[PDB]
């Protein structure tokens, strides 16, 4: 499956850029200064030393809950956060398209490595409508970070495996 | 905890150079969760801190901005705090829009190009800053066509096939934040406002019979013939960029044919045509294509000018006597000159004639007098016949110019003469470069009995000596032929005069020279200075009149070594010779 | 048995037509022409003998025929060798062909060298009902030049702007239906008019 | 109401000549001879001498039975006849849009005049579709003839009114 | 009161971040140093006291840092006059800054006298696990010429294809995160190579 | 009554060139009504009736025709009867298509433009002469993207976004009525197809430290760097149009700048360049916009040509001693000639110092020895120093050239010397147009020590006399100048000579002349012609050698009028004098 991880691997890392750009974007026509997280996003709270003791299983498991999850929070945003958004597309609904292509990829991976498949996971509740374009403005900067942050944990974990296979 | 606050109001539209007041309120929660109060409310327009122009004492919770003369457009106002009074957190954000309401569009004018959907356009007015949704409504009595909505803000074209033969009612909506205005309705009749494609598959055809006409035909869409459409024409001659225009009360009527007359009989000329509604509503369609024609050939007008050479062939019972004429010009010719037809008529013996392409004909007539005739023939016909009475070569001439003289002005050689008492049937003048190196090459000119000054037609050279011959033609032959000498323009002469000694005695010496030759004159030498000097002393000048070839030096010092120099002088100044040197 | 024989018809007017018939080869016998027409439908309306011409001559009349309207022809020689029937399907809207035009005038105007005024009438076989106008076609050239210049006047009267000065112009009219039914009429004799000085 | 009466004519002579031209390209890119008629299509069966005796009401009736008739089965063409007619488009679109305006015209001159305004009819059954493309090529031929001869018809008709008021 | 003091934090390493801090203004008074941590989430995570240094340095390294996640440092004054606090948000991803390679190496290219062989080794502080690798950053210029020419390396050698034959060039080096997180440390000293014959 | 009739079958599509059948079976209510049987029918290819092509045994209701070789892509076949045998009614009408069944699509190839959609084309095959609706079909293990159309059938461009780092399977499926075909599947990587855009912002650096190098720069887009692009560099000197390339396998990795080397020092040049994918998959970008640049200038390598002429001042202590150089050329000037520094040493003084930017210096030297240096200064400093020894006036010079020789080859005139026994230390050439009416002006060069044989560097004009003089120059100074005259190219005499009699006899006359003027002598004199004849006699021919100038004619006739001509010739031919007379 060497060809199926390197290629995830680059993968991950053009998605990574782009949403590195799109960040940057959107940090510098709407300034928005602090902490802005959305309390429903997944928290990523493992050291760099745990990293490296993972194994396949909870690898794979935590990266598609957390990627498919942003997905959501994704297609959320592009909905309903309303008019300003716009100011950031076609790259937003790139970014969405790409990563369910990643996930489709990984998926197929799974598969490759013939791991027990995936639970059927039943929907997340439908997010509550930002309650302004201000909240969705602030909800984009969460999610992009809250993204961005998993792509790295994601490859650099991609790549640590790939030294195990 | 719900967002720390709201900014009031959301969405400000502010008129620009007005003032605003923008006002941010935190909860409560906010407050005592970040130990603040509004005093730690940091706001910035977009990255750029507000230098407290705010004011805070509305009350612990509320915070106030004032504005003055907001200019920019599009401000991303952020409420933020000073979280512990160390950590600027965002609290909200509001896009200040700055902007005007939009001028009521002028000038709403509309143009159905034929084949297309009506176009409208308006002035828009003032720039507003602001997105505006110029809106073209349209209807008629029964119903409401879709709207058209523009691009840019300038023009629409409509979707729907232009509704001819109704009048429909239009107008511009103009809607920004700020306002919304509407121009004034038109109420139009869509037909009236047509402009029509240029005509096509431009032609011209000659008559044969007639020279100076030429028919112009042309195809117009029409729409089908839907619209009587009248025309514009314009004509030149093809050098002439000057448009003629055709009477346009003659175009008043669909037609598609105009014959334009009194053209030139052999010339080329271009056309143009534009149409309108015959009514003259709406708008001049753009010009057609150029299309060029050329009026049919005609007889020519004029005969040729006409002369004889003779060689001097003394003991001969035949003379070769070189017929010569020049071409007709085209203005003359009027068509394709094919071939000059020279009939020669020994008196009361049977006229010779022959027919020659060429420009001269050599023929061995004999000592009797004879009639010379020349006709241009062209397509259509031959042009009246020049003639020339052939004298013998015993007849004296009776009769010469009197009083002949020649002058350049203009930069032109003109001669002119006295008309002998007798009348002259034509005029000939012959004119060749004199030279020593090279024969009297001549070119010749005809001038008609009733000219008595003229140029000489010829691509005259400047400084050049031209001897001028004038020749009378009476019905009897030519008169005594006067000649002259002059110059259509001079120069200093190309090399001055070569001096010698003819004597040399022990006070005087007698000094000769030889004329410049007329190769090297470049104009009328006018007189000759001779200067002379001897090795130390002043030298002397002598100035000498052009008639005179010696000159005798006075006073000379015996046994003194004199150097000499001569320069001959024109009336555009002189060249010195070479410097010679007696005892 | 008899050849088909050959039928023909015109219209001259927008109300009547006339059938014309001829033997494609004689038989040599008495032979009687039984002639009829009848109005087309799909799938009153049945046949009507048609009015042959008293004289005996070879020609019926369809007085008042229906404008818009198909009728076929029935031409069907009789004689002891047996019947031969001449089929013909005719509508006025398409046979229509107006008489020229009458009473052509070419006429110098005054002031004007390069214009002539012409002017004619409608055929008198042609009523011109105000819902049954003529349009005219005009056709004007130089006596010996005999390229025509065609123009197509509005009414009775037209100028023609460019007449070559002293050159006597011939001209000839032909009519249509204004709505372009039938077809346009032969040509008008010439006629010869001389702009003014 | 003369320059409704004028504008109505120059209207129909307008649809008249499309008319003409569509019918010239059908008969010569679908040459078909002989008589193709509809049963349904209205009859024309009045004299020359007959027309300039009519009277406003029934002229004016009779034009707007006969020309919405006729929108109906232009309608049911386009529809219904399949492929082949899309080779006369948009000109039988045209045709009928035009034809929708000129009954418009035609109502609003009859409002302008103040005669009694035309019964509401209720609709003619739905034509049965045809039984093939040479069924709608067929159609296509007497539609269009029966339109040419109802507009010409019409056209002087309505002159002939002109000369009455 | 004492002034907020000054407080600075930097990450050599992928795992843990040191932070320094001093008075913006002396208070003329003994004065105690509370320096704590905690993380922060939305809305164990407590405030630990950061370990400084038994020397009793004004510095405090946090061992086996969070490196996805956001910090809160809290520097504390305490002295007679009252308490001052400095509050600091530090995340890894993005104080990190690798130390410079070392070891840098230019050796002339045996039969290529325009090329020379640049090689180094990763910062002995940066343990160079294969999830954390580095990418460098090359600079090289003839001795006195002084501009740069900039190359991105893979991997710890590279070939300068284009080296002025005869001419001695410097080169450095920087590196970063392959990621692109945190910064390009410092250019590395300048390594002196002459092409071969 | 439904349809009289059905053809059978409705649809016919004919493999072109095959034969096929067409069958209208009427119904016998048709009959019936219209009484007419099948023999009835007729056949119709649109307005063309088939010849009777048809037959009608079938049965007394059925009618079939046969085509043989079906050739028009699209018959409009319809069935009419001759309704009473007379009118013809339609039955029945079906377009009969024939045409060929796709080729299956050879050559499917697909590129990435980068930014744009892949694009995929095909070989169509043959002309169809049917509407294929070639469909681009691809997938990938997951999803099926959607369907991309061609409009003309030889591209499609795909809506979706190119799928980078997926193995898709895409095929062209090409269907008409005949028949479906599919192309190969080609299973690729879209990465690996990417054509990138040019390189931009193309810029050049000179070093100022080092002329021979200029330094390339560009962006590369890279899909922001993520494609490593190796690039492919080509120069050259502007003039030349032949592109250099730089050696390929110096750009194999990414890189934004390159070092390009052994450039001129001073020379503009030319660059150009183009990038691809790193491990050479896909295809070559297109060339950039061309770059320019120039080398920096660099220390003149040579010395100017140094020389020096003195006016004979005879009696004055002092000499005016007129220093003249020539430019170096840009090959050696190597950059802007600011000014050239002359210095003067007299022996043991002061050498004295000038700066000039003319290319000539005079100063007044004294009748002592001087050693002239010159040295050229640009921008980075003085050249090489020429060193010039001026002698004293007195000093005789010992050494001269000898066997000096000069001859004109392939249009130049060459002069070739033997060397003197000593060591020169260059050679100094000098020559001028020998004229009468003016002075010798003169022109000059430089040649090195080694030089033995050179061409004059310079506009010699043709049948024009050159005076050529060559002086050897020694470290102790110019050796004695030896001198020759030449010409370039020579011309028949632009005159003749002028013949006049010295002495006249009873049977003889001395003839003489005047030799031609040097500025009318086209070329070597090599011999005359004298030709003189009686008014009768025939005419006599002597040749004489250039070298004489009299001659004396001998056997005259007593008191007889002798005609004489004379001419002179050149290796060119000759020209013919005036004619003269003597008794
Ligand atoms: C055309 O007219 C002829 C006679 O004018 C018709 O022939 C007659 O047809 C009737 C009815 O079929 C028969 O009873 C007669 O015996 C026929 N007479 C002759 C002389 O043949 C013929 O049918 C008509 N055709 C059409 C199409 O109307
Ligand atoms: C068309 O035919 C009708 C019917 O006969 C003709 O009408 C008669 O014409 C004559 C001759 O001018 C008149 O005397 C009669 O009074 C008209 N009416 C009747 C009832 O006979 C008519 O003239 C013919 N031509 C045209 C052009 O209509
Ligand atoms: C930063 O740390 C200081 C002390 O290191 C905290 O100050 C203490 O806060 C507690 C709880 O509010 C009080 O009981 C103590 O009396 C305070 N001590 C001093 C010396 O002020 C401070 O609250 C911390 N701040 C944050 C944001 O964590
Ligand atoms: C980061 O901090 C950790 C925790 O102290 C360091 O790990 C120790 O490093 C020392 C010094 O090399 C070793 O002797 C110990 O065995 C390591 N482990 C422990 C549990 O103390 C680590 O070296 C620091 N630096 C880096 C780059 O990780
Ligand atoms: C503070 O002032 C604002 C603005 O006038 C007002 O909306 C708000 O209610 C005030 N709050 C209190 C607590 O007085
Ligand atoms: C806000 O707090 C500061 C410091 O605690 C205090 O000085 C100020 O008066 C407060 N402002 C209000 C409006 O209560
Ligand atoms: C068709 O009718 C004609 C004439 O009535 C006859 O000669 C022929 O035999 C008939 N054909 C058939 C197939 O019955």
């Amino acid at each position: 499956p060497r060809a199926e991880l390197d290629s995830t691997v680059l993968l991950t890392r053009s998605l990574l850029a782009d949403t590195r750009q799109l960040a940057a974007q959107l940090r510098d026509k709407f300034p928005a200064d602090g902490d802005h997280n959305l309390d429903s996003l997944p928290t990523l709270a493992m050291s760099a030393g745990a990293l490296g003791a993972l194994q396949l299983p909870g690898v794979l498991t935590r990266l598609r809950a957390d990627l498919l999850s942003y997905l959501r929070h994704v297609q959320w945003l592009r909905r309903a956060g309303g008019s300003s958004l716009k100011t950031l597309e076609p790259e937003l609904g790139t970014l969405q398209a790409r990563l369910d292509r990643l996930l489709r990829r990984l998926q197929l991976l799974m598969s490759r490595l013939a791991l027990p498949q995936p639970p059927p996971d039943p929907p997340a509740p439908p997010l509550a409508p930002p309650s302004s374009a201000w909240g969705g403005i602030r909800a984009a900067h969460a999610i992009l970070g809250g993204l961005h942050l998993t792509l790295d944990w994601a490859v650099r974990g991609l790549l640590l495996l790939k030294t195990r296979l | 905890l719900e967002p720390c606050g709201y900014i009031y109001p959301e969405f400000p539209v502010v008129q620009r150079g007005s003032n605003f007041t923008a006002i941010c309120v935190l909860k409560e929660a906010c407050l005592q969760h970040y130990y603040v109060n509004a005093s730690y409310i940091v706001w910035k327009t977009n990255h750029a801190a507000v230098p407290r122009e705010q004011v805070t004492v509305i009350n612990r919770t509320t915070s106030s901005v004032t504005f003055t003369d907001v200019v920019l457009p599009s401000v991303q106002l952020t409420c933020n705090i000073l979280s512990f009074g160390q950590i600027e957190q965002n609290v909200y954000g509001v896009t200040m829009l700055s902007g005007f309401p939009p001028d009521k569009p002028t000038n709403l004018t509309c143009i159905v190009n034929e084949g297309k959907n009506m176009l409208c356009q308006w002035d828009p007015g003032r720039e507003t800053y602001l997105e505006t949704n110029y809106t073209l409504k349209s209807e008629w009595a029964t119903e409401k066509f879709p709207d058209c909505q523009s691009k840019h803000g300038t023009s629409c074209m409509v979707s729907y096939m232009p509704t001819y033969y109704v009048n429909i009612e239009v107008w511009v909506e103009a809607e920004n934040a700020l306002g919304k205005v509407s121009s004034e309705s038109i109420n139009f009749d869509p037909v009236d406002k047509v402009k029509p494609t240029p005509p096509y598959n431009l032609s011209v055809t000659n008559s044969e019979e007639l020279s100076s006409i030429l028919k112009l035909s042309w195809v117009s869409s029409g729409l089908g013939g839907l619209l009587d459409l009248k025309s514009d024409i314009q004509y030149r001659t093809k050098d002439a960029s000057t448009w003629i225009q055709v009477p346009l009360e003659d175009t008043m009527s669909p037609r598609t044919s105009f014959t334009v007359q009194d053209l030139k009989p052999f010339t080329e000329y271009v056309f143009r045509i534009r149409s309108i509604k015959d009514s003259g509503k709406g708008y001049w369609s753009d010009w057609s294509e150029e299309a060029s024609g050329t009026t049919y050939e005609d007889r020519p007008s004029r005969p040729p000018s006409f002369w004889y050479k003779t060689n001097p062939s003394h003991g001969q019972e035949y003379r070769s006597v070189r017929l010569i004429w020049k071409a007709l010009p085209l203005s003359e010719a009027n068509g394709k000159i094919l071939d000059y037809e020279v009939i020669l008529t020994q008196s009361k013996s049977v006229s010779q004639t022959y027919t020659v392409t060429g420009t001269e004909l050599t023929v061995n007539l004999t000592n009797d007098r004879y009639v010379a005739s020349l006709a241009a023939r062209n397509k259509v016909g031959k042009s009246a016949a020049a003639v020339l009475t052939i004298p013998s070569p015993h007849v004296t001439a009776a009769y010469s110019v009197v009083n002949l003289k020649a002058f350049p002005k203009d930069n032109l050689l003109w001669v002119e003469w006295t008309p002998p008492p007798k009348p002259v049937s034509k005029y000939i003048l012959e004119w060749c470069v004199l030279s020593e190196n090279a024969p009297c090459v001549e070119d010749w000119q005809q001038e008609d009995a009733t000219v008595n000054r003229t140029h000489l037609r010829g691509r005259l050279l400047e400084s050049k000596c031209y001897q001028i011959t004038v020749t009378l033609v009476f019905a009897t032959g030519p008169g005594g032929s006067e000649s002259l000498k002059a110059y259509l323009k001079q120069a200093a002469p190309a090399r001055g005069p070569t001096v010698r000694t003819k004597k040399v005695g022990k006070n005087e010496a007698v000094l000769a020279w030889d004329q410049i030759p007329v190769d090297d004159q470049n104009g009328f030498i006018r007189n000759y200075s001779i200067s002379y000097r001897t090795s130390v002393g002043k030298e002397m000048v002598v100035h000498v009149d052009s008639s005179h070839t010696e000159y005798t030096l006075s006073s000379l010092s015996s046994d003194t070594l004199y150097m000499v120099r001569m320069a001959a002088y024109t009336d555009e100044g002189g060249k010195d010779g070479p410097e010679f040197t007696f005892t | 048995p008899p050849a088909r024989p050959v039928v023909s018809c015109q219209a001259a007017d927008y109300e009547n037509f006339s059938c014309t018939w001829s033997p494609s080869q004689i038989s040599g016998l008495p032979t009687r022409y039984l002639t009829s027409y009848r109005k087309k439908t799909v799938l009153s309306t049945g046949p009507w003998p048609c009015p042959q011409d008293p004289l005996g001559a070879a020609r019926c009349v369809v007085h008042g025929a229906e404008f818009w309207s198909q009728y076929r022809i029935n031409v069907t020689e009789v004689n002891p060798l047996g019947a031969s029937t001449r089929l013909l399907d005719v509508s006025l809207q398409s046979i229509l062909r107006p008489d020229p035009p009458q009473g052509l005038r070419v006429e110098s105007v005054p002031g004007y060298p390069r214009r002539l005024r012409a002017s004619w009438t409608y055929p008198a076989s042609w009523p011109c009902q105000p819902h049954f106008l003529l349009k005219f076609r005009l056709q004007y050239r130089p006596a010996q030049h005999p390229a025509w210049s065609t123009v197509e006047p509005a009414g009775l009267e037209e100028v023609i702007t460019d007449a070559v000065a002293g050159l006597p112009h011939a001209v000839r009219v032909s009519a249509r239906d204004f709505l372009d039914a039938g077809t346009w009429s032969t040509w008008s004799p010439e006629a010869w008019g001389t702009p003014s000085t």
